[PDB]
């Protein structure tokens, strides 16, 4: 029983490159 | 088993259960049938202990010097037998070395050429 | 706390510190509850120490008879206390003296079953050592089996095919 | 019926003192204690080595039973592992009625413009799917 | 047919290393450490008479025995009161 | 001739079988017993109390074990508490009764 | 004794069925499956 | 020594969007067996 849902939000590779 | 040690161990319980036996009923019916049968079993055992000791309990003489011969003779059979089971083994584990590598080659042959 | 301080300390350390090659243990000692001195009865022979009773045959029946003996005197000693006068303590003695000779008959029993116990433990090894060859030489006779099966097997497909 | 330990038949113990006879530890004992509670090593510390050979002989077992896919001159056994393909961008992976690991290398890329980073794993997991479904 | 006689001579060559591995460890525990039984009898019957080694054959209702040697080397013995 | 062939019986075999109780199991963890980086190597390097060469005095046991696995910092960590060496102490003494199933 | 019977045996104790499986005040049994085929494989180690 | 620094791309992170275009052809199974 490791997960019983739908993932996509996890990786959720950030930007920080305002200019 | 079959042991001196058995027989000596029953009959020194024995002995302690009739010296305990004799010492309740000095400072004191189904109890006194009771101690004459108990004192009747620990005499049969005792008489039987020492017709064995006698006839087929081993005594003092006739020490295991031949016994100790005879068990070594077997535990060097025994290691000859162990040493003929190991070679067989090496030759099988060998044997099947090579059928392993001979299918693991044909495998890769028929998996190339298809 | 309670615990050594300058002998705990003195050998802590590398080099010679660490304990030697271990000698044959034949001197003063204090190891668990002996003196690491070996070849040391605990208790003496029916004819050294104490009243000679028992003969050098130690027979099951000769110890049973001796202790038959030393009870019928002890009876004898507790009637002739009971009935004529208590001015008579020789059956304490006698008392202590059957004891230690079931002591020694004990022991001289616990003496000579260690060579039997060690001829058991022999005999035993030997049947579990010829039953572990017993079934190695049937599982290399099945292997053997196998092999030859396998071999004919493989000589009577490749012909036929 | 107080001091009769004079006339008290040795005790032999055969299991203790066939223990204490040699094994100077504590193995007639419970001993998972601190194995239990512990990760430690019990075996396989360098001998696992040899156990690649035994690993190859089942890996090329089941590659022969298992209907293999088309060649595309990419399929290679060797020790350590199984390189699975190599083609283009083809990663690698094996083992470790019989289980089936994964994720031993990854996908490949030209043409720089760093390659994308390793979040891969999702199709891993779903390779991870496809090692369970044994279809 | 191959991997039928490959399967069976396996299993046959694993039982027969599991056996030989097991025959050679032994021979290499008995050639390792190996001393006369004579002592080890002597020091078992010198010390299974009295409760001192281990739960002796008197065991009655709450053995005596623990993890430790025992408790008298402690009480008035040298061994747990060399110092006190 | 003290650390030749008078300190391997007086203060080795007495000091080990008194700090690898099971009694003083807690009171070691403060003057050191298994901790200190010159504690456990040198208990190690003192193990010639139960090895083939001294089995004419095979009487008290558990000698080598401590030093082997007790000492080895693994152990040493957990079962310091007062429940889980109790729970040790309760699980190790019904093990003995190994004279009336020896068959 | 003082120069017997010497016989330079080998030291082989009982490893049949010992006791695995802890027990509460008797009946008790063993733990030992011999799960051989398993143990061929159990080094989950580390690929890379 | 690495476990804080996610290298961005975003430039190839269309792939992301081809991510949702393998469970539509076929997707995971299940198991609930941690064995």
């Amino acid at each position: 029983p490791k997960k019983k849902d739908v993932e996509f939000l996890p990786p959720q590779l950030p930007n920080d490159k305002f200019k | 088993m079959a042991d001196r040690l058995t027989q000596l161990q029953d009959a020194v319980n024995s002995l302690a259960d009739q010296f305990c036996n004799a010492i309740g009923v000095l400072q004191q019916a189904n109890p006194t049938e009771e101690y004459a049968q108990l004192f009747a079993a620990l005499i049969a055992r005792t008489a039987k202990d020492i017709d064995v000791l006698i006839d087929s309990l081993p005594s003092e003489e006739s020490t295991a010097a031949l016994q100790a011969a005879s068990l070594y003779k077997l535990e060097e059979e025994n290691h000859e037998a162990a040493t003929c089971l190991e070679d067989v083994v090496y030759r099988g584990d060998m044997l099947l070395e090579k059928i392993q590598s001979a299918l693991a080659d044909i495998a890769q042959s028929q998996l190339k050429t298809r | 706390m309670q615990y050594i301080k300058e002998y705990t300390d003195e050998n802590i350390q590398e080099g010679l510190a660490p304990k030697p090659p271990p000698p044959i243990k034949d001197s003063y000692m204090m190891f668990g509850n002996q003196f690491q001195c070996d070849d040391l009865i605990i208790r003496p022979l029916e004819s050294q120490g104490i009243e000679r009773l028992h003969p050098m045959q130690f027979d099951h029946k000769k110890e049973l008879r001796k202790l038959n003996m030393s009870i019928l005197i002890n009876f004898l000693d507790l009637l002739d206390i009971l009935i004529r006068s208590p001015g008579s303590i020789k059956r304490e003695e006698k008392l202590e003296d059957l004891k230690l000779l079931f002591v020694h008959v004990h022991h001289l029993i616990n003496e000579y079953r260690p060579h039997q116990a060690r001829e058991t433990l022999r005999v035993m090894m030997e049947v579990q050592k010829r039953q572990r060859l017993e079934t190695a030489e049937r599982f290399q006779k099945h292997l053997e089996r196998v092999i030859e099966m396998i071999q004919n097997c493989l000589a009577s497909l490749p012909d036929d095919l | 019926r107080d001091a009769l330990v004079h006339a008290r038949l040795p005790s032999f113990a055969i299991p203790y003192a066939i223990d204490v006879l040699t094994t100077g530890s504590y193995p007639r004992l419970p001993t998972c204690i601190r194995d239990k509670i512990i990760p430690p090593d019990p075996i396989t510390k360098i001998e696992k080595q040899a156990t690649l050979h035994q690993l190859n002989q089942i890996l090329r077992h089941r590659l022969v039973t298992t209907d293999l896919p088309p060649q595309l001159a990419n399929l290679t056994v060797a020790n350590g592992r199984v390189k699975f393909r190599v083609e283009g961008e083809f990663e690698a992976t094996l083992t470790v009625e019989v289980p089936w690991r994964l994720l031993k290398l990854e996908i490949l890329v030209e043409d720089k413009e760093l390659v994308h980073s390793m979040q891969i794993d999702f199709i891993h997991q779903l390779v991870q799917s496809r090692l369970f479904a044994d279809e | 047919q191959l991997q039928k006689q490959l399967k069976e001579a396996e299993q046959i060559l694993a039982t027969a290393v599991y056996q030989a591995k097991e025959k050679l460890k032994s021979i290499e525990k008995a050639r390792k450490g190996a001393i006369s039984s004579e002592e080890i009898i002597k020091y078992a019957h010198r010390i299974s008479a009295s409760n001192a080694v281990c739960a002796p054959l008197t065991w009655v209702p709450g053995d005596p025995r623990r993890p430790y040697p025992t408790d008298l080397e402690m009480r008035s013995g040298l061994l747990g009161q060399m110092n006190n | 001739d003290d650390a030749g062939n008078r300190l391997r019986f007086q203060l080795e075999l007495e000091f080990v079988q008194c700090l690898a109780n099971p009694n003083y199991l807690n009171f070691l963890a403060q003057r050191g017993y298994f901790k200190d980086k010159a504690f456990v190597n040198y208990l190690k390097y003192l193990l010639y109390w139960k090895e083939p060469e001294y089995a004419k005095y095979l009487k008290y046991p558990q000698c080598l074990h401590m030093l082997e696995l007790l000492q080895y910092e693994h152990f040493r960590k957990e079962l310091v508490n007062a429940q889980c060496a109790k729970f040790i102490d309760e699980q190790q003494i019904l093990h003995w009764q190994h004279y009336s199933r020896k068959r | 004794m003082s120069g017997v019977r010497a016989v330079r045996i080998s030291i082989e104790s009982a490893c049949e069925k010992q006791v695995q499986e802890v027990g509460l005040d008797g009946t008790e049994t063993y733990l030992q499956p011999l799960s051989m085929s398993q143990n061929l494989a159990r080094l989950a180690q580390r690929i890379d | 020594k690495r476990k804080e620094e996610p290298s961005s791309i975003f430039q190839r992170q269309r792939v992301d969007a081809l991510l949702i275009d393998l469970r539509q052809k076929f997707p995971p199974r299940f198991v609930q067996q941690k064995s």
